[PDB]
């Protein structure tokens, strides 16, 4: 963001970060599963505060 | 009145929503042993006076019935 040009940034990005992996180690995709929201409470009682 | 009853430090409490949990979670399977345990803890303090006064009641009724009878 700011005083940059997209083509110069693309040329630098290619020439530097063209060797980032894209290939998996164990070929097992880490899924980003849904999370279960739980209605509950937590109460830490500290009267010295 | 709430807020000035006691001084409590380093205590954490965890709960659930009443809509998030079962009403009767393992009711019989955890309720029959616990009721049996409370019964085992309290029968030797509660029951024997009542057994003794049961015998007093039965003895008094039979002694009243025998005193009703005409002695030959
Ligand atoms: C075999 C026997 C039953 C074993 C069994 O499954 O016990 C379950 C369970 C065992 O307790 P637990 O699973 O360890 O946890 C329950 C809590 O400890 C304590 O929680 P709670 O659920 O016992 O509630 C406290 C108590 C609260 O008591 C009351 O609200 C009654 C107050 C007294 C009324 C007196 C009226 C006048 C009496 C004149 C005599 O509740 C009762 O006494 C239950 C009333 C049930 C009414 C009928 C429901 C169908 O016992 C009961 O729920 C009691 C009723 C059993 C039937």
């Amino acid at each position: 963001a700011g005083g940059v040009e997209h083509q110069q940034l693309l040329d630098l990005a290619q020439k530097h970060l063209s060797s980032v992996s894209r290939v998996y180690e164990e070929d097992a995709v880490p899924g980003l599963t849904p999370c279960r929201f739980t209605g509950s409470e937590i109460r830490h009682r500290d009267d010295a505060l | 009145e709430f807020g000035n009853l006691a001084r409590i430090r380093h205590v954490i409490s965890y709960s659930l929503s009443p809509f998030e949990q079962r009403a009767f979670p393992s009711y019989f399977s955890k309720g029959i042993p616990n009721v049996l345990r409370r019964t085992r803890e309290r029968i030797l303090r509660v029951a024997p006076p009542f057994v003794v006064v049961y015998l007093i009641y039965t003895w008094g009724n039979q002694e009243f019935e025998q005193s009703k009878r005409k002695n030959p």
